[PDB]
This record gives C-alpha cells, structure tokens and sequence, in this order.
C-alpha cells in the first residue's frame, strides 16, 4: 500500500553490461554485437512498474529510467528500444542548456501519455 | 554525423540555393525595366536642363 519512487540511473552501462556476458557465454550478436533478447530485458524490468486498483491495495510504483545518448543520436538501437517501452519522455539537450535555459527540456519533443489525468484542476486550466 | 541529419541538411541547402536562384532571376528581371525606365526619363531632365540655362539671367 506505500508509494515508491525508483529511479535507474543509467540503462545504457546495464545494456553493456548485458552484452558483454552474451558474448562472454557465447550468444550469437545480433545488431551492433548486442544480443536478441535485449529487448526482453527492458521490457520485463519496466513492465513491473504500476498502479494497484483497490480490490490489491493503493499502492503504487513509478519508473524513471535514464538512457545517455551519443550526440545526440536518438535513433540509436538502445535509445530506441527505451523510447518506445515507457509512457513518456523527457529530451534534454545540450544546446538548450548553453542558450541559457539552466533545466534544459525541449519542450517540443518532451511527450506524457498520461498528462492531464496527472495534473490537479487548478493546474490543469 | 549520421546520415539522415547530413541528408536532410544537404536538402536544405538545395532548396534554399533553388529559392536563392529564382531571386536573382526576379530581380535581375526588375533591372530589366528599370535601366529603360531611366533611360525614357533621361530626355526630360535634358529638356529641363536645357530651358534652366536660359532662365538664370
């Protein structure tokens, strides 16, 4: 019934990681030497985050998963298989934050799924 | 850098460099007039030219 916040500071290291015990042991590399079920591996660590309807409890868990991004290359494999597992995301850029802009979100590209619904009344005008 | 950000980028360039092209071409097409518009003027200023250096005195 407790609320938990969990933050993971880097998913890029833990797909390093990951790649480098499947070639230790021998797994055939796919793209970029990574092995096949990498996505299966993100997929299944994120899936556990939720909410609970009453008849389990309120208790709740929300994930915010931090992925490191090569110049800016988002459509790189790790970036990409991220992206498109969590309900949101938040792009911050190197070229805002020297413009002057100290927290740097492009708020063009930053999306939330489930915004609105988040908000109090008052903010939400 | 990656591909598709030096493609797009290259594409840019193009469509500016098109658009810069159809400018010259515009205003080139504007001197065209104006240079014979001076020159019908021309005469006038003559012909005023001509009846000042009389009217002096």
């Amino acid at each position: 019934g407790k609320h938990v916040l969990v933050v993971y500071d880097d998913l890029s290291k833990q797909a390093a990681a990951y790649r480098e015990l499947s070639l230790l042991l021998r797994r055939p590399p796919g793209r970029e030497a990574y092995p096949g079920d990498i996505f299966y591996l993100h997929s299944r660590l994120l899936e556990r985050a939720a909410k609970l309807s009453d008849a389990k409890g309120g208790g709740s868990l929300t994930a915010l998963p931090f992925v490191e991004t090569q110049a800016g290359d988002i459509s790189a494999y790790i970036p990409t298989n991220v992206i498109s597992i969590t309900d949101g995301q938040i792009f911050l850029q190197s070229d805002l934050f020297f413009s002057g802009v100290r927290p740097a979100i492009n708020a063009g590209l930053s999306v939330s799924r489930v915004g609105g619904a988040a908000q109090i009344k008052a903010m939400k005008k | 850098a990656s591909l598709r950000d030096i493609k797009t980028r290259i594409n840019a360039t193009k469509k500016t460099s098109q658009i810069t092209k159809a400018m010259e071409m515009v205003s080139t097409s504007k001197l065209n007039r104006a240079e014979q518009n001076a020159k019908s003027f021309v005469p006038y200023m003559e012909k005023i030219q001509e009846v000042v250096a009389n009217v002096a005195l």
